[PDB]
Order: structure tokens, then C-alpha cells, then sequence
């Protein structure tokens, strides 16, 4: 789930 | 009085008329886009109101207390295994505080007649909502509140019921002290209703078995050719 991987690591 | 934990957890609440506000403006210029001959069906525009809440709620959970703490890889096995869950729970208190007989209130501000819903959701979406129609009135007339609403979305969050996390016990933890904190709380605010903390607790594997049974109705939908993150959620 690159996804919501994305959605927790992401700065903005 | 409330006990501090609830305090806690009462801070990372989102700002909810600007969680609907941009849900409601998302739908509007999606809906604005397409032509007179490429509209959207009742069921695929719920699908985009569901994936549209679903950001929101993963933006609440990794700003919350206790979630924050855990490595993104635990982050996301909670939110795998109780996604659905906390859409449920969010659509069934959004009803106990808003909902008016024979309509339903939406996470975009927008109240919809039942018989309109009705006539186009089919017969197990019907009954799911019928279902958490049925949760609605209990909680109603329980009395259900704010303060109980964020416990019960950390007890669904902390799930007893996830697997291979690297740190279980601040899982383990945060279930009980939670568990704790409501207990105190629903004696100490409604001292009457003996009942009230075991019929909350027993509304978590009612709405456990509604977000599940949707899931795999939602998963059959989309093999089926009729529906994002909505998808990626029913894919892990
Ligand atoms: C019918 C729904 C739905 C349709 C497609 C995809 C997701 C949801 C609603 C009902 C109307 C709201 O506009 C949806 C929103 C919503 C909450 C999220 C459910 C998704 C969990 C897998 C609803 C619901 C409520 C009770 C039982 C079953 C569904």
C-alpha cells in the first residue's frame, strides 16, 4: 500500500 | 469531571466543518468536470464521498496522541484493520448528533431522503444501513456523546485484533487505559445508566461486523466493475 504509506510519510 | 486521557484524545478531533467543507467542495469540481453524458452513479459518487473521508481520517489518525508514536509500519496495519470500521462509526454518530427521521446526513453537509437512497442502493447496502440505522436509535437513546464518540474511535483504532505490530504492547495499552477512562467517564457523568458502558462496548462488534460485511460487499462491487485510496484499503 504505497498509498498510505505516502499519506503518513508525506511533509505537506 | 473527564478524566485527563479523555481530555487527550478530545484535542486531536479534527476540525470538522472544514473536514466537510473540503469534502463537499472535492465532489462539487469533480462533478462540474464531466460532461451531460458521463455523469456519476449514485454508488460511484458514495464511493468518492467514502474515499475523500478516508484522507481525513488517516490525517486524523497520524496527528493523534499515542498513534504518532508508532513506526509507519504499525501505522499502517491498524489502519488496514479498521478503515471500514471508523467510516461506519463516523456515518452512525454523524446520524445520533444530525439525523432526522427518514434522512440521512452526509459527511458533506447535504441531508438525503431515505426513500431517494433506498430506491438505488439494493438490497445489502439496504440492509447494512438498516442495520446502522438500528445502532443510531440505540445510541440515541442511550445518550451518546462526544466524549464516548473519541473513545470508541481509539478502541476501534487500537485493535486487540492486529497482528504482527512491532510495539502490540502500546496497542495493548492505550485499548485498556481507554477502556479505563470510559468506564470512569460513563459512571461519573451518567451514574444512572448501569447499562450504558457494556451497551457501548457491545456496539463494537455490531459495528466490527457492519464495516466488514461492507467491505466485502465494496470488494465485490469493484471485481464486479462498479467502483483511490478506496480501493488500495480493500486490496492490503
Ligand atoms: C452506502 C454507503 C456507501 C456506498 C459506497 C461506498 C461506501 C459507502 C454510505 C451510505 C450513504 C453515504 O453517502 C455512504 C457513506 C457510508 C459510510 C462508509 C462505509 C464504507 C465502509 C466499507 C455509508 C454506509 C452506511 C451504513 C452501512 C453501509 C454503508
Amino acid at each position: 500500500n504505497a498509498l498510505l504509506r505516502y499519506l503518513l510519510d508525506k511533509d505537506d | 469531571s473527564i478524566p485527563h486521557l479523555i481530555l487527550e484524545l478530545l484535542k486531536c478531533e479534527p476540525d470538522e466543518p472544514q473536514v466537510q467543507a473540503k469534502i463537499m467542495a472535492y465532489l462539487q469540481q469533480e462533478q462540474a468536470n464531466r460532461s451531460k453524458h458521463e455523469k456519476l452513479s449514485t454508488f460511484g459518487l458514495m464511493c468518492k464521498m467514502a474515499d475523500q473521508t478516508l484522507f481525513s481520517i488517516v490525517e486524523w489518525a497520524r496527528s493523534s496522541i499515542f498513534f504518532r508514536e508508532l513506526k509507519v509500519d504499525d501505522q499502517m496495519k491498524l489502519l488496514q484493520n479498521c478503515w471500514s470500521e471508523l467510516l461506519i462509526l463516523d456515518h452512525i454518530y454523524r446520524q445520533v448528533v444530525h439525523g432526522k427521521e427518514g434522512s440521512i446526513f452526509l459527511v458533506t453537509g447535504q441531508q438525503v431522503d431515505y426513500s431517494i437512497i433506498a430506491s438505488q442502493a439494493g438490497a445489502t447496502l439496504n440492509n447494512l444501513m438498516s442495520h446502522a440505522q438500528e445502532l443510531v436509535a440505540k445510541l440515541r437513546s442511550l445518550q451518546f456523546d462526544q466524549r464516548e464518540f473519541v473513545c470508541l474511535k481509539f478502541l476501534v483504532l487500537f485493535s486487540l485484533d492486529v497482528k504482527n505490530l512491532e510495539n502490540f504492547q502500546l496497542v495493548e495499552g492505550v485499548q485498556e487505559q481507554v477502556n479505563a477512562a470510559l468506564l470512569d467517564y460513563t459512571m461519573c457523568n451518567y451514574p444512572q445508566q448501569t447499562e450504558k458502558f457494556g451497551q457501548l462496548l457491545l456496539r463494537l462488534p455490531e459495528i466490527r461486523a457492519i464495516s466488514m460485511q461492507a467491505e466485502e460487499y465494496l470488494y465485490y462491487k469493484h471485481l464486479n466493475g462498479d467502483v483511490n485510496l478506496l480501493i488500495e484499503m480493500l486490496h492490503a
